[PDB]
C-alpha cells in the first residue's frame, strides 16, 4: 500500500520550479538542488499518520547516492533524532555523474533491504538525503519517492 | 637464554604462533635443532613449515616471481578462461624481490551472494599439483590455500629454493577491493582509507561503502577495477609502483 505524504516539514535546498513539494505530486515535477554545485540536499516530509514502512521506491533525478532516514513529530526532530531506514544507496556512478548519463534510474527497496531494527518500528516523518559530488554542473535531486506499508 | 628469546625464535617457523610456541618451550623445545627432533609435537602446517625453514627465509628475485607468475596464470587460464588471478604484494608494486607469492583468485560465477565454491580454488590447486608447481600443502582452506611451490629445474640443474605461496579465492564483486588491500603498502592503505573517511566513504578489505548523514555505512558500491575505487573517493589513481612509503 502506498503511504500518503502529508506535507513538507523542511528542505535544505530546492529549485524555484523543482521544489520539494513536488515530492507530493504524482508524476515527473521534480525535486532539485537550488544550486547544482551543491554536494548534498535534504528534505523532511511529514506523514498523514504514524505508520510502518515496509517498502520504499526511489525515483532518481541526477543523484549519485540516496539515503532515507525516519522519525516522528513527537519528541522533537533534530539532526540525529532520526534513524536510518534505508542506508546510503547508489543510483549513479562517478563516470555517469560526471557526464549526466542515466540520471533517471529507479529502484525498489524491499523489507530485507531496509535496516530491520528501524523498520519494525513505525514513524510519521522521513528524512531523505540526496548526494552528488561528482559534478558541479548537472542538476540533481529526485523524480519521485514512494513509501509502502505492509499489506 | 631468555624464554621470550626462545619463543621469538620458534614463531619464525611458519605455522607456529605464540600459543603453540609457548607449549613447545615448556616441553623443552627452544631451538630448531630441538624442533627437528620433535616433529610429532607439531601439526602438519608446522611440520612442513619447519621442513622448508631455510628456503622460506630467503628473498625471491623478481625474475623468479615472473617465472612463477607465468606458471600460475597459464594453468589457470587453460583450466577456465573466465578465471582472474592477480599476483599481489610488493611484487605488484614493482619490488626487485618479494618475500612470498601472494596470488588472488576469482571467477564471475562466484559472487558474495552466490554459493561458497571451494572447488573453484581446489580445481586450480590440484592442477598446480599435477604440473608439479605446488610441491607441498600447509593448509588447504575453503577460501585460502597456503602451501609450498618450486620453479622447475630440468636436470643437472641446481634446484631452485622452495617458496611460500598463498592463493586467496575471492568473490568477484569484492575482488578489486582485495587486490587494493593486498597489493597496498601498509602506509598507502592507511593513507587512502583516511582520505576515504575525509570524502565520506569507508574502504576495507572487501568493499567501499558511503557513509550516511548520521555516519551509517551504506551498501557496498560496485567495483570492477581499482580505478572505480579511486573514482568513488575522487582521488588520483596511483599505479602500484607509486604506492610506496612516499605519499603525495
Amino acid at each position: 500500500p502506498e503511504i500518503r505524504l502529508r506535507h513538507v516539514v523542511s528542505c535544505s535546498s530546492q529549485d524555484s520550479t523543482h521544489c520539494a513539494e513536488n515530492l507530493l505530486k504524482a508524476d515527473t515535477r521534480k525535486w532539485r538542488a537550488a544550486k547544482a554545485g551543491e554536494k548534498t540536499i535534504s528534505v523532511v516530509l511529514q506523514l498523514e499518520k504514524e505508520e510502518q514502512i515496509h517498502s520504499v521506491d526511489i525515483g532518481n533525478d541526477g543523484s549519485a547516492f540516496v539515503e532515507v532516514l525516519v522519525g516522528s513529530s513527537a519528541g522533537g526532530a533534530g539532526e540525529q533524532d532520526y534513524e536510518v531506514l534505508l542506508v546510503t544507496s547508489s543510483f549513479m556512478s562517478p563516470s555517469e555523474s560526471r557526464s549526466g548519463s542515466n540520471p533517471n534510474r529507479v529502484r525498489m527497496f524491499g523489507p530485507d533491504k531496509l535496516v530491520r531494527a528501524a523498520a519494525e518500528k513505525r514513524w510519521d516523518r522521513v528524512k531523505i538525503v540526496c548526494s552528488q559530488p561528482y559534478s558541479k554542473d548537472s542538476p540533481f535531486g529526485l523524480s519521485f519517492v514512494r513509501f509502502h506499508s505492509p499489506p | 637464554d631468555d624464554t621470550s628469546s626462545s619463543i621469538n625464535f620458534l614463531t619464525r617457523v611458519t605455522g607456529i604462533g605464540p600459543s603453540a610456541a609457548r607449549k613447545l618451550v615448556d616441553e623443552g623445545i627452544k631451538t630448531l635443532e630441538d624442533l627437528r627432533k620433535n616433529e610429532d609435537k607439531l601439526n602438519h602446517h608446522q611440520r612442513i613449515g619447519l621442513k622448508y625453514f631455510e628456503d622460506f627465509e630467503k628473498r625471491i628475485p623478481r625474475e623468479e616471481m615472473l617465472q612463477m607468475q607465468d606458471i600460475v596464470l597459464n594453468e589457470v587460464k587453460k583450466l577456465d578462461p573466465e578465471y582472474i588471478a592477480t599476483v599481489c604484494g610488493s611484487f605488484r608494486r614493482g619490488a626487485e624481490s618479494s618475500g612470498d607469492m601472494d596470488v588472488l583468485l576469482t571467477h564471475p560465477n562466484f559472487t558474495s551472494e552466490s554459493s561458497k565454491q571451494p572447488k573453484l580454488l581446489h580445481r586450480v590447486v590440484e592442477q598446480l599439483q599435477k604440473v608439479r608447481f605446488i610441491t607441498d600443502t600447509l593448509s588447504k582452506g575453503e577460501t585460502k590455500f597456503m602451501g609450498v611451490c618450486q620453479l622447475p629445474s630440468e636436470n643437472d640443474e641446481n634446484e631452485y629454493p622452495h617458496r611460500r605461496i598463498d592463493i586467496r579465492l575471492i568473490p568477484k564483486d569484492q575482488y578489486y577491493c582485495g587486490v587494493l588491500y593486498f597489493t597496498g603498502s601498509d602506509i598507502f592503505n592507511k593513507n587512502m582509507r583516511a582520505h576515504a573517511l575525509e570524502k565520506g566513504f569507508t574502504i576495507n578489505e572487501y568493499t567501499i561503502r558511503p557513509l550516511g548523514v548520521t555516519g551509517v555505512a551504506g551498501e557496498p558500491l560496485p567495483v570492477d577495477s581499482e580505478q572505480d575505487i579511486f573514482d568513488y573517493i575522487q582521488w588520483r589513481y596511483r599505479e602500484p609502483k607509486d604506492r610506496s612509503e612516499h605519499h603525495h
